[PDB]
């Protein structure tokens, strides 16, 4: 088992934080496209 | 002679290309597929990716996560969320990166948290590595 | 014929036209745009898939709907429509997701207490991993300990054609461990945990792309 | 037709009647957007009267431009606030309409008289969106604004 | 008068309403029941040719419909409803029917004694 | 126009030919809703007859009502219902067409003449849904019900 | 002459447009900015009866608009707020007033003058 | 008759809706043929003004389109064809033009004769 | 309308002036694709004038065409093909333009008698593409095609 699992975290949840870090440290040249991409539209519709 | 396919959502690196090797960042270790590999199947680990191309002088990338699966045949795949050459990455902002981190886990008592303050650690600290 | 009418009539076919034309321009930058991130969104999510059809996977013994919010774009919701319930009849329990409000409007009354979830803010701006990120995570985190499921989404073909699809969600993390799955060795019955749970997130995004 | 156009010339004040309007259930079936007085003036009936009047005419002659559009692309194009007049508009079409005394042998209901400050207050509060919670119908064939809640109610259950 | 007197100006209305929903719109509970009310009373009101109804027949046909019995009964089935529960009421309520036509008026009692036949029939109708 | 609207009144039957109808290709051009006979009662050519055709004529004015949202939109932004309504209609549409035997000579068609219990079957199966499955172009110019068929399977 | 033409163009250009109004979504900058000066100079054509206007006072409103000095203002108030400014630079502009007279047009310095008045005019009048 | 009844029947076949055209290679199988054949024949109907046609070179070139030969050539290019291949057959074959004239009819014979004569052409032909 | 209608029966040509084609700068205010000529055929004006002619209206016909791929799509994407047509056309319709004799009192500038000749070989040459390397303003009102290549060189 990983320290992030147990603790409630999932993998998906995992490569997320991974991926965004990633992000963070590109440099304005390529920082650009970082908002062409991961993306938060969506909406939950729970009843 | 292997059909390698590395990409991410976004990019697309290698569709099919016969790689000779490629060195790949799972969560036990950094796995080396050969041309000729048992089946397995991967989960990625902030890290970096070598392809050994067919013609020496090899070429790196960086990973943030995402699978790698190696089949019966020899077809390999390598997916990553997110996946950059060292060429597009700044060092200076890694580091900073780290340092905050390693203080906001200093100041979280929630399990979950701290988990995903740890999870960024592991993955800045990463950043290090090839840059 | 009354030349009071005639002018009404013209007067709102008029702007009718003008609004239309419109749309159809910003459609086409839509589209043109989103025909290329297709590219390498393809590889990405035939790669997801690029385990399964290469080896065997079945199921011992929840339906997926994407779409968008937005009508006027001919019969994009109404095919997915068509093919979930035809799904849900000939099916086993039933459960069902949709993305994107039309689909929550469409195959729904006759299947309100068939839902789980339902996604809003689909088709206005880009689909992101991100989104498709929400959309399993909003799954794993729900009490459906679904066995096997299906999404159900139109594959382009070209301007002018489309096709409504299946694909297969053995993400059953017990399905995954079959005979088939012997081939593969040195997998901790929790690797897979992280492997299915990822591919997941590849499958509905590709499919939303 | 020259009969009736050279009849406006001679008059202070039209009410003009529409088959139209009477058509739809809608009466009085007065057309509110081809109506007019010579004492519509905020110097004469106050700028409260004359506003109210005004606002009711702007959000109909509105809906009626937009009606043939949305006819055809539906709904759905609209803002929300767009489509918040779509029903108010309609909300007002509805309580112009009037069960009159005179007209108990054809409506089945009874006739109904409203003093001047009601109907301006009634109107002013459906343009001021104080209303947008009650469904149309209630609207339909009142008197006084209060009714109108009472019949949502009686609608209700 | 006790059966049809707001009928006119609801129909009207309904048919108003009708045309503007194929909007897609979304609708509340009021619009709903209206438009659940209008088309079956639509279906009611037809009639073929040749065959004159006694106004107490009438009467008994149109109240099952304003008085929202029928709501819930599919639209298609309400000719087949009207032909059976006006031979039922004839064959066995001509007492009823009788009185109706007589006083000219559905009293508190003939009220009473249609809620019990309609009620029952259509629940019978619908088995 | 005087002349035509006042013969009406000397008719025991009416064939309206439609301009709009014989462009879409379709003959005779008769306009099978303002065509009408002093005959058609249930009392007179049977109720089996008597409801095959208020059923044509019924689901043909429902289309006619829908064209006027298809004229702009189209048909793929209707009810999957309505989708249907119009389907059955131009099948119908389209069997109400019908090779004559004096226009061999210039269509290259051998004429036809159908039984009217033939014809009564052929409209009652499409309006019983008996032929959703086969595509329109099929109903196009022939006789009988048969000859539908044998066309949608020429149709490979 | 000096800014009707410019009032005529712009409100040309928003007639192309004006179809957009309750229809546009995923409209871009430019066309957006159409719609927002149209709607706008649209209000200041707007006038009451009996209450003609001097040539002075005449640019001096058509000037503001045209300048974008009113494009965030809420269309529905203008009216009111080209009734209240005028009040306000009749009685304690008068000097502004005269000299767009004398001057046959609006200088750099009566441009100031006028930028100032009605950026705090404004202000205060959105509090 | 015996060319221009086959080019009737697909000349209608491409008629049968093809303002749909824009999309070339995304349209089915043997309907990008019919746009094929369409074209090429609508093609050989333009015609200039003041000069007439005898019937034997009418059908010399109908026959070329109705029978494929037009098929791989460029639409831009059909005129150009039509035009090399009717000098090319009046002035080397005008005992063939002469026999369908005179006997009003494209004999067995003629027709094969008929079928070199374009076979060899348009494979000589310099699009 | 019946006046119209029986006042171009003898109309051998037609001269359109617009607001649109005025509001571009183009004066004459006339157009190119609306105003038309009987005799804008061959066996009339001769081949040569004819061709030109034709090439002119399909390259505005052809400009007008690309206007949508480029408004909501971006001109950074057109083909070779289509990005030269669009400086060809629009240098011909800057070449279209033309100052007037009859206006040197308003203007300043001298007024262009353009003799035929040196008009069909101007745009010849812009079709021909002899000068897809000067400024469109370059054939912005002037006469003769030399006055095109001549403002061209003014400072730079
Ligand atoms: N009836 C009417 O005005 N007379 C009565 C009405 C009730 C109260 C006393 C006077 C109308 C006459 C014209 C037709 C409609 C009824």
């Amino acid at each position: 088992v990983a320290y992030w699992r147990q603790a409630g975290l999932s993998y998906i949840r995992y490569s997320q934080i991974c991926a965004k870090a990633v992000r963070d440290a590109l440099k304005t040249e390529f920082k650009a496209n970082a908002m062409k991409t991961s993306g938060s539209t969506i909406k939950i519709v729970k009843v | 002679q292997m059909s390698f396919t590395f990409a991410s959502p976004t990019q697309v690196f290698f569709n099919s290309a016969n790689v000779r090797q490629v060195d790949v960042p799972t969560q036990t270790g950094a796995f080396g597929i050969l041309a000729a590999h048992v089946p397995t199947l991967q989960v990625l680990r902030p890290g970096l990716v070598v392809v050994h191309a067919e013609d020496g002088t090899t070429s790196k990338y960086f990973v943030s996560s995402g699978s790698v699966t190696v089949n019966a045949d020899s077809s390999v795949q390598l997916l990553a969320e997110e996946a950059v050459t060292l060429d597009m990455l700044d060092l200076g902002a890694a580091k900073a990166n780290l340092e905050k981190a390693q203080s906001e886990l200093l100041g979280a008592a929630d399990e979950a948290t701290r988990a995903e303050i740890q999870i960024r650690i592991e993955a800045n600290e990463a950043l290090v590595k090839a840059l | 014929a009354t030349l009071k009418d005639i002018t009404r009539r013209l007067k709102s076919i008029k702007n009718i036209q003008k609004i239309t034309k419109s749309m159809k321009m910003v459609a086409a930058a839509k589209y043109a745009r989103a025909e290329r991130e297709l590219k390498p969104a393809r590889v990405y999510g035939v790669g997801s898939l690029a385990l399964y059809e290469k080896a065997d996977i079945k199921t011992p013994e929840l339906i997926i709907g994407v779409s968008s919010d937005r009508g006027l774009c001919g019969a994009i919701h109404s095919s997915v429509a068509k093919q979930m319930k035809s799904e849900a009849a000939n099916l086993k329990e039933v459960k069902i997701i949709g993305v994107g409000d039309k689909i929550r409007s469409i195959l729904h009354r006759t299947h309100s207490d068939q839902f789980l979830v339902t996604f809003k803010e689909v088709g206005r701006r880009p689909p992101t991993f991100g989104d498709a990120s929400v959309i399993a995570l909003e799954l794993l985190n729900s009490g459906y300990e679904f066995d096997e499921g299906s999404i159900i989404f139109n594959r382009f073909r070209s301007v002018i054609s489309y096709k409504t699809e299946e694909k297969p969600i053995f993400s059953l993390d017990t399905i995954s461990s079959a005979e088939s799955m012997s081939i593969y060795d040195d997998i901790d019955a929790d690797v897979l945990r992280n492997y299915q749970e990822y591919s997941l997130a590849n499958i509905i995004y590709y499919s939303l792309k | 037709d020259p009969a009736p156009a050279t009849t406006f010339a001679h008059l202070d004040a039209t009410t003009v009647l529409s088959r139209a309007i009477a058509e739809l259930g809608i009466y009085p079936a007065v057309d509110p957007l081809d109506s007019t007085s010579r004492i519509m003036d905020p110097n004469i009936v106050g700028s409260e009267h004359y506003d109210v009047a005004r606002g009711v005419q702007k959000i109909l002659q509105d809906y009626k431009s937009l009606q043939d559009i949305i006819a055809i692309l539906g709904m759905d194009e609209l803002s929300e606030e767009d489509k918040l007049t779509v029903s108010r508009a309609r909300k007002i079409q509805r309580f112009l309409s009037q069960p009159f005394q005179v007209a108990e042998v054809f409506t089945g209901h009874l006739g109904k008289l409203v003093p001047l400050k009601e109907t301006i207050k009634g109107f002013q509060q459906i343009l001021a969106g104080e209303y947008d919670h009650l469904p149309e119908q209630a609207f339909y064939m009142v008197g006084p604004i209060e009714e109108a809640v009472a019949k949502a109610d009686k609608l209700a259950e | 008068k006790q059966v049809a007197g707001t009928m006119k100006l609801e129909l009207a209305q309904y048919r108003e309403v009708a045309a503007f929903a194929q909007f897609g719109s979304d609708l509340d509970a009021a619009t709903q029941q209206l438009l659940s009310r209008g088309v079956r009373l639509t279906e009611l009101l037809k009639q073929g040719q040749y065959s004159p109804m006694a106004i107490e027949e009438q009467v008994a046909v149109i109240y099952a419909g304003v008085r929202g019995y029928l709501d819930k009964l599919e639209p298609s089935k309400i000719t087949k409803f009207e032909n059976a529960f006006l031979s039922h009421v004839i064959s066995q309520h001509q007492a009823l029917l009788g009185k109706i036509r007589t006083d000219g008026k559905i009293s508190e009692e003939s009220d009473a004694k249609l809620k019990e036949i309609v009620t029952n029939f259509l629940a019978g109708f619908e088995a």
